[PDB]
């Protein structure tokens, strides 16, 4: 809405922006593990001896 | 003109029939909460006492008689002013927030 | 020294979600069918778990046990067509309960309305699982359909297909494991009803007028109660025209050969109750867009809240939204006709406008008429 | 949410007769139909036109079809 | 394309409070036995099914001892025949579908047992179907073994003409011609759909009964419960 | 021994509507048959004929029986 | 005040019986 | 009144109420059997197993 | 409760039906359980109120 | 399943066949007799530190 926006929210994104970068990175990987995603996992050095 | 569409809508709303005024079926949500607790004691008690009038009108199916229904020119907005100022005072503090 | 009912733990929960319930003395009886759903979903459970006790799910048994059931059991009958009969009730008032909840503005209860949404989608599911089990030649072919539509999932469509499968095609495993979860789901189902009416509880509820009725509750118990069992008993007359009168009325036919996986029935549509999502589905031409406007179709519904601008909160006083309310269950009820009519030259265009319509009323022709609504009042 | 927080009232008087001493079926016939009557005549003109519609889409696509069906010539 | 809808006929059975002619049952069973079930079958029902609806209990032991079905192993583990009794469901025709659709050009015939709850349109479609018969329009050749039947989907069956004029003889004395042989069939069929049919329609005159009773008498109470509140006067006595 | 339904049927075609669809089949038989190397077919001519004469035969013949 | 508040007139409402100045709710309250 | 007699008598005591209600029970079950199987019959006369045993 | 003469196929399934259904009531029960135990708290060792210590 | 014909060969199905299946199988099994003995030892608490006061 209008009540967003305007100056103060925007400080507020940037300095949430690493914490919820860094939770979307916990939750990529944490999808890619339990998955055990092929796609990005033969890329890894150690695990890709699983396949 | 367009007051002839205004009435015509009055009427056909129907809350009229009931007895009621038009501020009398605004949703209450947390500014409108705020704004009947603003109000005067007799217009608290009015609109409380043609609510419940409406209320015991609906339970039994009926309207109010005719003659007593709240005419379109005869409509006061007793909530406009109370109203408009919670909105306005929630819009200072939201820009303020901003 | 203190009254049990008020002073018990069990019975102080009873009495103030029950007994002493200040309730809305002005509630039409489009506010009985929260009483009547519950009930049938008691029926539902009731008359299933006697099923349960007959029916082995396995794929060279299922239609043999159901027709023992229907010709040996003493009384089988009765419970197997109560409980078909008794779930087309249950969507028949789930229907008109969401029909009340658009009208009359409850969708202002947010917690309880995602609640019921909730609810919503776990008894079609629950539903859609337990049509399979007859395993009929609608059943199977439903079943199938149903479950290819998730293919159009991209990337894991397919692995997801053949894990609900449970292999390659609609089989033994699917039987059972459909068996398995119609019997844990409606359980599910009763303990969010019991979070749904904890939420409404809180804020009172919803009388016609849209306007606070804090000012004329009344006690439940005497009233209410009474309205409710003359409520439960009409609910009764019309299942119970439906069990003795013509019992196979809503249902196909079909459904009483047993499943042969080699041939197609001419028509494959699903049960009445889900043909107007069906028809939703066979509107787009996309398989993917069919299945996401399938979902949506249902989601639509959490978007109600943020959707309505009118500042009443009922529609009795808003004669413009009435009649766009009932232009959408017209539509609804056009879309459950073109979802039962096969995908021809005079359907296809039929259900593709329907479809957008009901979308448009949705989204776009109901809050624009709420704003000329406020417009016309001069607030 | 119990009884006694409800609100807040004034000046107003309720009188109530007890249910044994009234009929609980008062002009059921006489005041009763009247107030159908009324009732049915307020909301016609709101619901009915829609399911008109739909009757009338209804027959159309029936005849359509079965009309598709039948022979073209040639 | 297109499709025959079945006529409504006016079955003795159609009332909401109509019961089945169970002698009509009973003569439809013979029409069975006699023509129908050399290659229908209704696995589903038993002799035992027989005794009380459309014969007596002597008569269905005579009916069930005149068939011989497989049993069990014997103390040697062979297969031996025995004549059955009133826990034998009717005998298939043949062992095994595969042998059905063989013998019969390519078609399986479907078992009865809900062939009236299985096809739209019920007894109609199946008498219609019987006694509908006829000599293909011209521009229609259909190939040797199958006929032309407007009712049945395709118009074209694998089924050879079931019943002609006076095919049995029928222990009543009733002339078997063929419309009183389908009609007859067919109510046996509905039976064999629907066995709960009689008591189904008993039921539920007891419940239209009973609600009729009930539904003014709670009405009556919620009214009674609730003429508090439909008197309740209010009024407004502000300072 | 005669068969009530084929008496039925004989008293039943006499009805109009079954007489302008026997009209119509036999247009469509001679036009047909006209048609040397052809694939139109008379059957829905003769669905409607059957439609109209078996809603009559429905009407009547139980009683007979 | 109090003086002036009057019961409305329920004779449309009343049953039957105890529609008069007679005393009717003591001998007719078993009848209701 | 006759009302009054049955008020004082079986409806007072509400224990004295649930007998009436349990006897009641009995008699309008039997009658209503009856009476509903009887029409039932009536109505299909000729058509039940019952009414064709007689000549086997 | 064996649904006939002795165990055989009716009882099996219908003890099926049973042991699926009571769990869920198991559940239920136990959820008024801790409802019960919580209107008062739990028991020390000592047996002693232990208002004072929580 | 839970017919006299195939509930053995279903269970012995769920050990060889199913995915990890015994795993859950034999889960179940014993998972009843952990339930038992904690249900006992719940009981001997109750009992010995007289929580059958509530
Ligand atoms: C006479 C001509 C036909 C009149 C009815 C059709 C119509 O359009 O009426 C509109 C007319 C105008 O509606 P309204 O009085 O402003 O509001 C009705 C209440 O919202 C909701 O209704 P209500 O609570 O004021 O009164 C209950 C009403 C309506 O009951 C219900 O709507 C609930 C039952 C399911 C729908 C009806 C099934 C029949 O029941 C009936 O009218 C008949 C009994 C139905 C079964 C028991 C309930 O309503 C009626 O005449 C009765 C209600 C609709 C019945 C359908
Ligand atoms: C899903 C399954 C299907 C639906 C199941 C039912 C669900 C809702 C059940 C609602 C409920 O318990 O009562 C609704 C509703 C509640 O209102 P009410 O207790 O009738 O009182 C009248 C209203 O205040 C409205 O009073 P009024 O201003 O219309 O004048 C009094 C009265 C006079 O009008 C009439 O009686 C209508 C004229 C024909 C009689 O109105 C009615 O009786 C309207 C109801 C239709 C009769 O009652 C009915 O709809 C009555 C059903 C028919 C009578 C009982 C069966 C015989
Ligand atoms: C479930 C789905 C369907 C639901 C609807 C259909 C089933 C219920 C319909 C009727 C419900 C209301 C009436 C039930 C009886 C009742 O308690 O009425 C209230 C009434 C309210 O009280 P009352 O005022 O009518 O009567 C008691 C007062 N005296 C004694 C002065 C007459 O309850 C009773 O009367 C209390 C006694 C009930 C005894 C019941 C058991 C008797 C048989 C035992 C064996
Ligand atoms: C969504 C939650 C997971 C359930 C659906 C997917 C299940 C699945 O297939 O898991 C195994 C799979 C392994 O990866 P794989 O598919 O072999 O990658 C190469 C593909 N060409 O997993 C995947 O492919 C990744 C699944 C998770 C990411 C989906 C986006
Ligand atoms: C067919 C519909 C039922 C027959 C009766 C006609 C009808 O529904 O009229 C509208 C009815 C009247 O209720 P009211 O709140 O008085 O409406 C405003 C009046 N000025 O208002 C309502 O019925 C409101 C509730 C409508 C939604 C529930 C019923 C339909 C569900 C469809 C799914
Ligand atoms: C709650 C109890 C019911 C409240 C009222 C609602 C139900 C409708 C009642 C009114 C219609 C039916 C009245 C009735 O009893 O009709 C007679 C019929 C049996 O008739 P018949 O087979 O001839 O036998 C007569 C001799 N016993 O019997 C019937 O038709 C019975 C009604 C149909 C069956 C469904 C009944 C409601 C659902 C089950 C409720 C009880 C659940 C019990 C759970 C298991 C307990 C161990
Ligand atoms: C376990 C074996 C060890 C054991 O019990 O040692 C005794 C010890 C003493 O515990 P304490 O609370 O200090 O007793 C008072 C000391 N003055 O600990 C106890 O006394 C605790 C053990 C008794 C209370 C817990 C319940 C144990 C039940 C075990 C058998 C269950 C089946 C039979 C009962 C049903
Ligand atoms: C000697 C063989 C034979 C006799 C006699 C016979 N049938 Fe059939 N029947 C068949 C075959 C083969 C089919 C398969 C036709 C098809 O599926 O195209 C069939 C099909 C049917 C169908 C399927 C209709 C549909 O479309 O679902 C019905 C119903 C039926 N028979 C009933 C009867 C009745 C009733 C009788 C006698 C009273 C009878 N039959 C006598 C062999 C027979
Ligand atoms: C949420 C409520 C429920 C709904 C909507 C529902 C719906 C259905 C439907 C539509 C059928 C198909 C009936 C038929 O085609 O003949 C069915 C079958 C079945 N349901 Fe349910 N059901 C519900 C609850 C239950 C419960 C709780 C159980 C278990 C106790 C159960 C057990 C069965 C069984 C065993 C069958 C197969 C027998 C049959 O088809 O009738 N149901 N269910
Ligand atoms: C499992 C099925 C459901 C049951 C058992 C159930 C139960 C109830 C009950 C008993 C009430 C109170 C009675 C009433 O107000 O009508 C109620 C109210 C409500 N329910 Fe449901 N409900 C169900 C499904 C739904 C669905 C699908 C929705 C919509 C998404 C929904 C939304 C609501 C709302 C908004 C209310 C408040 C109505 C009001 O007070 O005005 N419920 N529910
Ligand atoms: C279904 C199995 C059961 C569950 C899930 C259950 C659950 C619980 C839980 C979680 C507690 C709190 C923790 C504790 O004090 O141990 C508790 C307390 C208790 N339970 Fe149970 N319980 C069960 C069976 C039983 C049985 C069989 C009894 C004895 C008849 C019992 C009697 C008690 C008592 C007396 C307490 C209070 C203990 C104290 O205050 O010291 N429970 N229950």
């Amino acid at each position: 809405l209008s009540r967003f926006l305007g100056p103060r929210y925007r400080e507020l994104a940037r300095n949430w922006i690493p914490t919820a970068s860094m939770w979307g990175a916990v939750g990529a990987v944490g999808l890619v593990w339990a998955t055990d995603w092929r796609l990005i996992l033969d890329w890894v050095p150690y695990i890709n001896g699983k396949f | 003109w367009l007051e002839g569409i205004r009435k015509w809508y009055y009427n056909a709303a129907g809350f009229n029939k009931l007895g009621l005024m038009r501020d009398d079926t605004i949703y209450e949500d947390d500014d409108v909460k705020e704004a009947i607790r603003r109000l005067p004691e007799n217009l608290y008690n009015d609109r409380v006492f043609r609510i419940k009038r409406a209320l015991d009108l609906t339970m039994r199916q009926q309207i109010l008689p005719k003659e007593q229904w709240t005419k379109y020119e005869e409509d006061k907005f007793y909530l406009e002013p109370y109203l408009k100022e919670v909105i306005r005072e929630r819009k200072e503090r939201e820009e303020w927030a901003k | 020294m203190t009254n049990i009912r008020k002073s018990h733990p069990l019975m102080k929960i009873i009495n103030n979600a029950f007994i002493d319930l200040p309730a809305p003395s002005n509630i039409s009886s489009w506010w009985n069918f929260g009483s009547l759903l519950g009930i049938c979903l008691i029926l539902q459970i009731l008359t299933g778990l006697f099923l349960a006790m007959h029916y082995t799910s396995d794929t060279t048994t299922a239609f043999s046990s159901v027709t023992h059931i229907c010709r040996d059991v003493n009384y089988g009958w009765v419970i197997r067509y109560l409980h078909a009969n008794g779930a087309s009730m249950f969507f028949i008032c789930l229907f008109i309960h969401v029909g009340r909840g658009l009208y009359y503005g409850s969708y202002m209860f947010l917690e309880t309305w995602n609640i019921g949404v909730v609810l919503l989608f776990t008894v079609m599911a629950t539903a859609f699982m337990g049509y399979v089990l007859p395993w009929g030649q609608m059943s199977f072919w439903g079943a199938t359909v149903i479950t290819n539509l998730l293919s159009a999932i991209p990337y894991i469509g397919t692995d997801l297909v053949e894990w609900i499968w449970g292999g390659f095609s609609v089989d033994k495993a699917t039987l059972t494991r459909f068996f398995a979860f119609h019997f844990i789901l409606p359980f599910i189902i009763t303990a969010l009803a019991a979070v749904h009416l904890l939420f409404l509880h809180e804020t009172g509820s919803n009388n016609p007028t849209g306007i606070s009725s804090d000012m004329d509750k009344i006690p439940f118990h005497p009233y209410y109660t009474i309205k409710d069992i003359l409520g439960a008993l009409f609910m009764m007359l019309i299942l119970l025209i439906l069990v003795l009168f013509s019992p196979d009325l809503l249902g196909d036919p079909d459904n009483y050969t047993p499943a042969n996986p080699l041939n197609t029935p001419p028509h494959i549509k699903p049960e009445w109750y889900f043909l107007f999502a069906y028809a939703i589905l066979r509107s787009i031409p996309n398989k993917l867009g069919g299945v996401l406007a399938l979902v949506a179709s249902i989601l639509i519904l959490i978007l109600m809240p943020m959707l309505h601008t009118s500042k009443q909160r009922s529609m009795m006083f808003r004669p413009l939204s009435q009649c766009l309310f009932w232009m959408l269950v017209a539509d609804l009820i056009t879309l459950t006709w073109i979802g039962g009519q096969p995908v021809e030259h005079p359907f296809i265009i039929i259900g593709q406008l329907a479809s957008i319509l009901y979308f448009l009323i949705i989204l776009v022709l109901m809050p624009i008429t709420s704003i000329i609504e406020n417009n016309l009042l001069k607030w | 949410r119990e009884f006694g927080h409800l609100t807040r009232m004034r000046h107003v008087i309720t009188y109530s007769l007890s249910p044994f001493e009234q009929r609980a079926f008062p002009h059921y016939f006489t005041k009763g139909i009247p107030n159908v009557l009324r009732r049915t005549r307020a909301c016609i003109l709101r619901v009915a036109p829609p399911f008109v519609v739909f009757y009338l889409v209804y027959t159309w696509g029936t005849q359509e079809f079965e009309k598709s069906k039948r022979k073209n010539p040639a | 394309d297109l499709e025959l809808h079945a006529p409504s006929y006016p079955w003795s059975h159609r009332g909401l409070l109509s019961s089945l002619d169970h002698t009509s049952i009973r003569r439809g069973f013979q029409v069975y036995k006699q023509v129908c079930s050399s290659c229908h079958s209704m696995d589903y029902v038993a002799y035992r099914h027989l005794v009380g609806v459309c014969y007596t209990e002597e008569e269905a032991k005579a009916l069930a001892e005149e068939v011989e079905v497989q049993d069990g192993p014997n103390e040697d583990g062979e297969m031996f025949m025995r004549p059955g009794k009133l826990s034998d469901y009717f005998p298939k025709p043949y062992p095994n579908p595969e042998a059905a659709r063989a013998a019969n050009n390519g078609a399986l015939p479907p078992d009865l047992s809900y062939i009236v709850r299985a096809r739209h349109g019920g007894e109609d479609y199946v008498f219609s179907l019987l006694t509908g018969y006829c000599e293909p329009p011209t521009g229609v050749s259909l190939r040797e073994g199958l006929y032309f039947n407007p009712y049945f989907p395709g118009q074209a069956i694998a089924m050879a003409p079931p019943i002609y004029n006076e095919v049995l003889e029928f222990d009543d004395g009733t002339p078997a011609t063929m419309s009183q042989v389908a009609k007859d069939v067919c109510t046996f069929l509905r039976w064999a759909s629907e066995p709960e049919h009689d008591h189904r329609k008993r039921m539920g005159l007891k419940m239209l009964m009973m609600m009729g009773l009930l539904l003014p008498l709670v009405y009556a109470m919620k009214r009674h419960k609730w003429s508090v509140l439909k008197s309740r006067k209010l009024a407004y006595r502000p300072p | 021994l005669v068969d009530p339904l084929t008496t039925v049927r004989e008293q039943c075609e006499q009805i109009e509507k079954c007489i302008k669809a026997r009209e119509r089949l036999e247009l469509c038989d001679q036009r047909v048959s006209s048609r040397s190397q052809t694939e139109e077919d008379c059957t829905e001519e003769l669905f409607d004929f059957l439609h109209a004469r078996d809603h009559c035969v429905a009407h009547k013949l139980f009683n007979s029986l | 005040s109090h003086t002036d508040i009057r019961v409305p007139d329920f004779s449309d409402y009343r049953r039957a019986e105890v529609l008069d100045s007679t005393k009717s709710s003591k001998e007719s309250s078993d009848a209701r | 009144t006759l009302t009054a007699r049955l008020y004082s008598l079986l409806f007072r005591r509400t224990s004295t109420f649930a007998l009436t209600i349990a006897v009641g029970a009995l008699f309008f079950e039997r009658a209503f059997d009856q009476g509903a199987d009887a029409i039932y019959e009536h109505i299909n006369q000729g058509k039940l197993w019952k009414h064709i045993k007689h000549k086997y």
